[PDB]
């Protein structure tokens, strides 16, 4: 079987107004098998009350989830995505940048 | 999912036609029911088959009343037999599996056309100052008591068939453990 | 416009933990509405939108039913599966099943489909005509016939057919606020220097349902393929959707580029330039 | 078909363990162990859908099942009870629908005996006709009679000059218990074999009745004075008398 | 609305 890796996205719901409560997306889709490990991060550490969806999964049958938290930004604090998986060699981190 | 056969036991005259009933319960589109003959042999032998989806034997399907029932024409001696009825699922509840009714046993009964009732003593064969009561012949509509003594026993009654003189006769046997056991008492 | 109502099983066995993990999700269209996981405590079809809360017991009592002999049927299946393959008890597999009808904007029927994976790989299909399967290994050739011999297919044609569009009407009519809205992409480029010498143009569109959309980036009124990057369409987490392109350009040359935004409310496409 | 179960008649103490071993040719997929009880048909015990692949009936309590090869669902019982006395029928199926019904065996009768002590051969008389049958009847009833074995797993035949017969006989549905009130309790069963008068008072003619008896194994134990109740044929005769 | 019709493959 082909083993897929995740294509990992880290947004806001809303356009991001420092100092409005907004919320931190990752979402996580094209990988296989289902199991996933995923993180959202406030300076490199792990946020504890994270939701997720529903696995589900595209015609191409790789699966998709998002991994969604509440938040507002501030100038200065980092976010981040800590994804996980049986494809990568170590947990991958992409930053949240508000200015892509 | 359940089967419902609501006459545990039924009786029908020999060249006669009988109907056991047969309900059952499910929440499915699409099932399969069955009946299976049970002769003395203990073999469970299937009879009849139906698909939800879509010979003296028949069945009444009745899909929109979840009624099966089987019809018996002309029945033979050889229908004695219990009876079951059996649902199998297609997706839903009892899918890949069988679940049964209750049974119904079904005696077809001959007709004595000479009855001629009577009590009868055997001696054993070996010298055994030991003896048994045969009451024979008696028409199909006698009951035979059950054994008012616990010294005495009585045995159910019993059809045999002489093939050879188309013959037909009923008996019950009565033996006890008592000495000085009269036969002409046995069966009153 | 066209809509659908599809639902998406998946069923990953664990072993040496016991039971396999076994979800189930159901869409119309691009929007959730039931689900139901293995590992959660009702064991029930769960509501997951606000117009199918309005279904009564015999609904949910109906569709409990259903997903649980769903999840049974491909708890057998990976232990079948693995047989069939000569595979061992030791690892974990995977079997995903999808089904649905679309519908036009007529809202009359128009097309069916029932497709089977195992280990994220096509096993077993029925045809566009919902009339045979088609099964390219020989294990699938085995449940073929297992399949043809309880009439699978006719009874799952005649469900595609009329059962499940009967109820997506249902559905986009007790939704009809939520489900038969045009909700029309909001647009915008930004810009950012890669080198001495080339610049990434990022076209954007956001908070748009459906989620069906097309971006095309052009140099000169010509279709680029080159230097062209675009993402997965990615839920926003309110029932819209966001999606992006970029496109590096050498410097200087941006306004040679025009990106071209598709969707369905939107009358005219969009052209956008820097 | 092509099942066969092993054993088909077994008598086990209150507290062993016994297994009943269903054996298909087949190659099918889907096995069941079902119990027929008066008063409830069959129910289903275990079932198995594959190879190792195991799950409840509705009376799976006090059973246990295995499914290491295709070919063989094994019912075991960790410690035998008095309900457990049942006949017990093995089922076979390829895809469980409409034309691939289940097909059953042909049953295991199991006693569960609060010891095997009990176990008892049966003792069989046959009794000669009585005299004023055959001036009233032009006929003649034999009468056979087996009693005082235990469990009842007997099978009676009738057999005239060496041959079996089944014309004229009749033999006792159920047979009866001897003392109603032992929940152990040794079996008694009867059978009649009806001739003419003129058969009957042919000399020439042998009559024998043939009780087979399931009973112990060489594998069970057995400490007491008397004969082994083991599994035997016991039969009694006459002759036909001028 | 779900189907009822799916088999063990």
């Amino acid at each position: 079987m082909i083993q897929r890796t995740p294509k990992i996205q880290v947004y806001s719901r809303h356009p991001a107004e420092n100092g409005k409560s907004n919320f931190l997306n990752c979402y996580v889709s094209g990988f296989h098998p289902s199991d996933i490990e995923v993180d959202l991060l406030k300076n490199g550490e792990r946020i504890e009350k994270v939701e997720h969806s529903d696995l589900s999964f595209s015609k191409d049958w790789s699966f998709y989830l998002l991994y969604y938290t509440e938040f507002t930004p501030t100038e200065k604090d980092e976010y981040a995505c800590r994804v996980n998986h049986v494809t990568l060699s170590q947990p991958k981190i992409v930053k949240w940048d508000r200015d892509m | 999912q359940t089967v419902t056969q609501s006459q545990p036991e039924m009786s029908v005259q020999e060249a006669e036609t009988v109907t056991l009933s047969c309900t059952y319960d499910t929440s499915e589109n699409n099932y399969y029911l069955f009946w299976y003959k049970q002769p003395p042999s203990r073999q469970m032998i299937l009879v009849i088959r139906q698909e939800a989806y879509k010979n003296r034997f028949s069945v009444n399907f009745q899909k929109a009343a979840k009624s099966f029932s089987l019809k018996i024409s002309d029945s033979q001696l050889g229908d004695t037999a219990m009876y079951f009825c059996a649902f199998m699922g297609y997706s839903g509840a009892g899918s890949y599996q069988l679940t049964f009714g209750k049974g119904t046993k079904l005696s077809v009964i001959p007709n004595i056309q000479n009855p001629d009732p009577a009590v009868y003593q055997l001696r054993d064969s070996k010298s055994s100052d030991k003896s048994v009561c045969l009451f024979t012949d008696f028409d199909s509509q006698t009951n035979v008591s059950q054994s008012k003594d616990s010294d005495v026993y009585i045995t159910d009654k019993c059809v045999l068939d002489m093939r050879s003189m188309d013959f037909k006769s009923n008996s019950a046997v009565a033996w006890s453990n008592k000495s000085d056991f009269a036969c002409a008492n046995a069966f009153n | 416009g066209s809509h659908s109502m599809r639902y998406f099983f998946t069923s990953v066995s664990r072993p040496g933990r016991g039971e396999p993990r076994f979800i189930a999700v159901g869409y119309v269209d691009d929007t959730q509405f039931v689900r139901f996981d293995s590992d959660a405590a009702s064991q029930r079809m769960e509501p997951r939108a606000p117009w199918i809360e309005q279904e009564g017991p015999e609904y949910w009592d109906g569709e409990t039913r259903k997903v649980k002999a769903h999840s049974q049927t491909h708890r057998v299946d990976l232990g079948t599966l693995r047989g069939y393959y000569n595979q061992s008890e030791a690892g974990s597999h995977t079997v995903q099943r999808m089904y649905g009808c679309d519908v036009g904007s007529d809202w009359r029927f128009l097309r069916g489909y029932h497709q089977y994976a195992y280990d994220g790989k096509d096993y077993i299909a029925l045809k566009e005509d919902l009339r045979s399967w088609t099964a390219a290994d020989m294990a699938a050739q085995t449940t073929k016939h297992k399949w043809e011999a309880a009439h699978v297919a006719e009874q799952l044609r005649a469900y595609l057919e009329g059962t499940c569009v009967e109820w997506l009407r249902r559905y986009l009519e007790n939704g009809k606020e939520t489900l038969q809205r045009t909700d029309a992409p909001k647009t915008h480029m930004t810009h950012h220097a890669v080198s001495d010498h080339e610049a990434t143009l990022r076209c954007w569109a956001l908070s748009f349902y459906p989620a069906e959309i097309t971006l095309t980036w052009q140099r000169d009124g010509e279709d680029q393929t080159q230097d062209t990057e675009l993402v997965e369409t990615r839920p926003a987490g309110d029932g819209t959707f966001q999606k992006w392109a970029a496109v590096v350009v050498p410097s200087g040359q941006e306004q040679r580029y025009t990106c071209h935004v598709q969707h369905e409310g939107l009358p005219k496409p969009l052209t956008l330039r820097w | 078909a092509g099942i066969t179960q092993s054993p088909r008649h077994k008598v086990t103490e209150t507290g062993t363990p016994v297994t009943l071993r269903c054996h298909q040719t087949e190659n099918h997929r889907y096995m069941y162990w079902y119990r027929q009880d008066p008063g409830h048909g069959l129910r289903l015990i275990h079932y198995s859908y594959g190879v190792k692949d195991t799950d409840k009936g509705e009376v799976s309590d006090g059973y246990s099942v295995s499914r290491s090869k295709t070919e063989d669902f094994l019912l075991t019982l960790e410690s035998a009870t008095s309900s457990q006395t049942s006949v017990y029928f093995c089922a076979i199926s390829e895809l469980v629908t409409g034309d691939s019904p289940l097909h059953f065996g042909n049953g295991t009768r199991l006693t569960v005996t609060e010891d095997l002590k009990n176990v008892f051969p049966p003792e069989v008389a046959v009794f000669e006709p009585s005299e004023a049958e055959i001036s009233h009847t032009q006929k003649a009833t034999l009468v056979c009679l087996a009693t005082g074995f235990y469990p009842d797993h007997v099978e009676l035949s009738w057999w005239v000059n060496g041959k079996e017969v089944h014309s004229g006989v009749c033999t006792d549905p159920q047979p009866l218990k001897e003392q109603p009130a032992l929940n152990d309790s040794r079996y008694a069963l009867s059978s009649r074999l009806r001739v003419s008068a003129t058969f009957w008072q042919n000399p020439r003619n042998h009559f024998r009745c043939q009780v087979q008896f399931y009973g112990l194994s060489e594998n069970d134990e057995w400490t007491q004075d008397r004969a082994k109740p083991v599994t035997q044929i016991v039969s009694a005769e006459a002759w036909g008398r001028a | 609305h779900m189907t009822e019709v799916v088999r063990h493959c």
